[PDB]
């Protein structure tokens, strides 16, 4: 879900709570019109988010979704190169 | 820095017509160093809004008061501590808000006693930095580039512009108006948060918080003791010593107090 | 710098430390405890398991089984993995595996996640290792079972299970049995390395195994880049063991020591609890009663061997036969009794004079231990009933131990003896609890308790230690006892499952190598201590970094002398302007001016460019740089 998960990474600790819930949205998969929404929610986190490893974790799991059916990608490589050169 | 010094020493409201190469200069002379005050004011305290998408976005600095003049021998004045603490730091000059614009005359007034390591230059930074309200003061007492900073205030949207705000935050920094700094501070908040470029977004905002440190201070320095240090738990949830993280804000802001 | 903990396990951990730039995976593990929560494997469908009542709930009903309260799954068991996912494996450079029972899980890392790095163990660890998952391998695809159970994996569906089903975790990371070719791709990925073996990862760090003294090619593991070392201590033992003891020494001077496989049921002495196991055996045995020892083929089961080979020939029992049960039951034996230089100096003494290390050879010689691969073999035909027996899994969940105790578990004279702690042995028990087998439990843990980590804390003096959090509170079924806790001058920072510990261990000063040719050219000072000045090219080739040959300036220069010494070392027609707190030196030829500062000088050139060099050079009489 796209709200769920936002509100859920806001309400969660930065350090460990939140790469913990990241860990459990990572294993169930993702449909694939609404990959759009909860990819946007995780680089807004992204943005918001210092500590280095729930960042990576936001990284590798935003990968992982682009793997998802026939999902077309084409619209998050400019935000995922934009946050790569800010990286 | 001293060039303004020079400029300034000629008639301000000189003839059109038969000083008309001499208003030119002292018009193209104030709108430079009003042009190097701000960028120089943007680059200091505005490191966020001065970068690009892809830029690093780093956390911005701000100015505060000159309390360690008061408590350092320099200015240490045995009866001008208590009422005069508003005058030592804007030298009752910039009683208006003035937007993009600094009318202080506090760089003659008094100086910044920064040592060689603890500014980047004795000689160079030091007086670039304190002249900025001088240079600004000078161009205002010229009609033309008055005009000209109004004019560029009125259109460039002052608040939402970088330069123009980081002057404005600077001005009312050094004036002791914390109501416009208090400003500042909620339209950086919004202004960083809502904007695609790289910045500082949300409530935890390094140029949101910079920016209420300094509000506390010029409340503090205007005497409104309670609302320096409201202003102060708000942010912890010529020259000064200050790092340009927000970490370092929270413990700076007793300092006024 | 940074750690990544990829199992909650005390025993069986898994850790990866992003620490210079390599990431070097810490053992793997298998937290084989999952299992429990699984209907055991039979050798041949008992009626008793099969027609066991499905669990009742409001919507499934095939995929649960309820025996004697307890709720259990009706499917293949499963392993609890390390998290896999937190951080990509493709990055792990090297894993180092300390024992055998660690090694375990590697077949998943080497071959489903994409990791290409090397691995590195001690022999005898390897060939341990490789036995135990022969024997679970097999004993998992002797007889297939399904795994049609699903349903109850769900996350809204768990909850309103009972407690041991409730309170599994990662239930969605568990996985099926490792097939045999995984096993032998993983191990084929394998470095041999001896103790005290420097073995350099990309010029980088080094790492050595050093003894543990718990297991046969168990191994402690020191990470170091030259000034910063890292101690991993796995499970390891100060006892009397065959394998040689602890390497205590080389631990010091440690920035941080992750502290891993510490003992379960700390309260129990082994060598009481060795005792009991053999007193409870032969009281069983001389009733006339069997006994089943379920053990791994090659852990504990030859130190208990050793103690019953002396136990019965006093005991006067040395008619009843001693049967092992295992695949790898006789490559078990050769492998322990051919790794003789891998023992302490007590026993390493044997290969001198010629004799097999360890005395079980005689239990063969003289036909008292009867090792077989199985059941069905020629064991059915030499199967005397008042026996002991060791063999399975000890879960109690796959191998010829479930078939012992669907045997044995009617009668009261026969019993079931537990001495790996790793499993609770209640919890394994619970697919057969109506039996009238004499349950004991006398588990034998030789590992490192916390008066003996204490201890060995106290002579490192480690900076920092890592440990899990199980061990930085007491244990929740004692939950008072204080003795029962890792106490350490620092706080002794812990971790949990899937936590990224950042460790403060972050030093400067890498070290480097300055050629003869260079050293030549490079000559020093004084001041006050000795100091040079360098100015070279660095080449770096494979993480090491060599010097080959191709600002601030200090020094005593007062106002007074500054006036005084350099007066007229050349030039003439000087004047010293009157300034506050130095002096003001310029010269008529070009307005050549001289400003100092405190603690500072300058020199400025007016119109004038050949006489500059000869100025500065001037003050550089008495100016080093430092």
């Amino acid at each position: 879900k796209s709200a769920a998960l936002h509100i859920d990474l806001c309400k969660a600790t930065s350090p460990a709570d939140a790469l913990q819930y990241l860990l459990q949205f990572a294993r169930k998969p993702v449909e694939a019109e609404s990959v759009e929404g909860v990819v946007r929610i995780l680089l807004e986190h992204y943005y918001k988010e210092n500590d280095p490893s729930v960042r990576l974790k936001i990284a590798s799991l935003l990968g992982l979704l682009s793997k998802t059916a026939g999902f077309s990608p084409d619209c998050i490589m400019d935000d995922a190169i934009n946050i790569l050169q800010n990286e | 820095l001293h060039r303004m010094k020079d400029l300034c020493r000629y008639m301000n409201n000189f003839d059109s017509e038969a000083h008309a190469k001499y208003k030119n200069q002292v018009v193209y002379s104030t709108m430079l160093v009003f042009f190097k005050n701000a960028f120089q004011y943007v680059n200091s305290i505005q490191p966020s809004l001065f970068q690009g998408p892809n830029a690093p976005s780093q956390v911005p600095l701000v100015l505060l008061e000159d309390v360690s003049n008061v408590y350092g021998d320099v200015e240490i004045d045995r009866n001008k501590h208590i009422h005069k603490k508003r005058k030592l730091a804007e030298g009752r000059e910039k009683t208006m808000s003035s937007d993009d614009e600094d009318c202080s005359a506090k760089g003659r007034n008094r100086h910044i006693v920064v040592n060689k390591a603890e500014l980047a230059n004795s000689t160079e930074v030091l007086e670039s930095f304190k002249l900025a309200r001088e240079s600004w003061e000078l161009l205002y007492s010229l009609e033309f580039l008055d005009k000209e900073f109004t004019r560029i205030c009125l259109a460039w949207k002052t608040d939402t512009w970088l330069w123009l705000r980081i002057f404005l935050t600077d001005m009312i920094i050094y004036q002791g108006q914390y109501k416009k700094a208090i400003a500042s501070l909620h339209h950086l908040a919004a202004l960083q948060g809502s904007i695609s470029q790289p910045q500082i977004t949300g409530q935890g905002t390094l140029e949101h918080q910079r920016a209420l440190i300094q509000l506390a201070t010029c409340h503090f320095a205007l005497g409104e003791y309670r609302m320096t240090c409201e202003k102060v738990l708000d942010l912890m949830c010529d020259l000064k010593l200050l790092p340009c993280t927000s970490k370092a804000i929270m413990p700076y802001c007793l300092h006024l107090m | 710098m940074k750690l990544y903990c990829l199992s909650g396990h005390p025993t069986l951990p898994c850790n990866v430390l992003k620490f210079k730039s390599t990431t070097i995976m810490l053992d793997c593990g298998l937290d084989m405890t999952s299992t429990l929560n699984f209907l055991p494997l039979p050798l041949v469908q008992s009626p008793r398991l099969s027609n066991l009542p499905g669990w009742s709930l409001k919507d499934l009903d095939k995929e649960l089984k309820e025996c004697s309260g307890h709720v259990f799954v009706d499917s293949v068991p499963e392993f609890c993995l390390p998290e896999t996912e937190l951080i990509d494996l493709s990055t792990v450079d090297v894993i180092l595996i300390s024992n055998y029972h660690c090694m375990m899980a590697l077949p998943y890392i080497t071959e489903h996640t994409g990791f290409t790095g090397t691995v590195y163990a001690t022999e005898p660890t390897v060939q341990i290792g490789r036995l135990l998952m022969e024997e679970l391998v097999n004993f998992i695809e002797r007889v297939p079972k399904a795994q049609s159970a699903s349903l109850w994996k769900n996350k809204d569906i768990q909850r309103l299970l009972p407690s041991p089903l409730k309170d599994a975790v990662e239930v969605s990371t568990w996985r099926r049995c490792y097939t045999m070719q995984e096993v032998n791709s993983a191990l084929s990925k394998i470095q041999l390395v001896g103790y005290s073996q420097k073995i350099e990862l990309f010029g980088a760090v080094q790492v050595t195994p050093l003894s543990s003294g718990y297991a046969l090619g168990s191994s402690n593991w020191i990470i170091q880049s030259h000034y910063e070392k890292v101690s991993y201590v796995s499970g390891s033992s100060l006892l009397t063991t065959h394998p040689q003891p602890m390497d205590q020494a080389s631990l010091k001077n440690s920035d941080v020591l992750v502290l891993t496989g510490l003992t379960q049921i700390p309260t129990a002495n082994p060598d009481g609890m060795v005792g009991e196991f053999c007193s409870n055996l032969a009281l069983t045995v001389r009733n006339g009663g069997n006994v089943l020892v379920p053990c791994y083929p090659s852990g504990v089961i030859y130190d208990l061997l050793e103690c019953l080979y002396q136990y019965i020939d006093s005991a006067g029992l040395s008619s009843v036969p001693l049967y092992f049960i295992s695949p790898v039951a006789n490559s078990s034996l050769e492998f322990s009794q051919i790794f003789a230089e891998w023992l302490c100096h007590n026993k390493q003494s044997k290969v001198y004079l010629p004799e097999p290390p360890f005395p079980h050879a005689e239990l063969i010689q003289t036909n008292k231990l009867k090792h077989y691969p199985s059941i069905h073999g020629d064991f059915s035909n030499d199967f005397r009933q008042p026996c002991v027996v060791f063999t399975g899994h000890p879960s109690l969940r796959f191998g010829d131990v479930v078939h012992f105790m669907e045997l044995w578990g009617k009668s009261s004279l026969n019993t079931v003896i537990f001495t790996e702690p790793d499993f609770s042995y209640l919890e394994a028990l619970a697919p057969y609890q109506p039996l009238a087998m004499k349950c004991i439990y006398c588990p034998i843990d030789t590992r490192l308790n916390f008066i003996q980590v204490s201890k060995l804390l106290k002579e490192v003096q480690p900076l920092h230690v890592v440990c899990p959090e199980q061990y930085t509170q007491p244990p929740p079924a004692q939950s008072h006892r204080m003795d029962l806790m890792i106490d350490c001058q620092p706080p002794a920072m812990s971790y949990r499952r899937a936590e990224v510990l950042a460790l403060p261990f972050k030093r400067r000063y890498e070290k480097i190598e300055i050629m003869p040719e260079l050293a030549d050219s490079l000559v020093p000072m004084e001041i006050k201590i000795s100091l040079a000045t360098v100015s070279a090219v660095l080449h770096t080739k494979d993480n090491k970094h060599l010097l080959q040959p191709p600002p601030l300036l200090s020094g005593s220069i007062p106002v007074e002398q500054f006036v005084q010494t350099l007066e007229k070392h050349g030039f003439s027609d000087i004047k010293v302007e009157d300034t506050a707190k130095g002096h003001i030196v310029l010269l008529q030829e070009a307005e050549t001016l001289i400003q100092i500062e405190e603690d500072s000088t300058h020199i400025i050139c007016d119109n004038d460019e050949m006489l500059r060099v000869r100025l500065r050079d001037l003050v550089l009489k008495f100016l080093q740089k430092f």
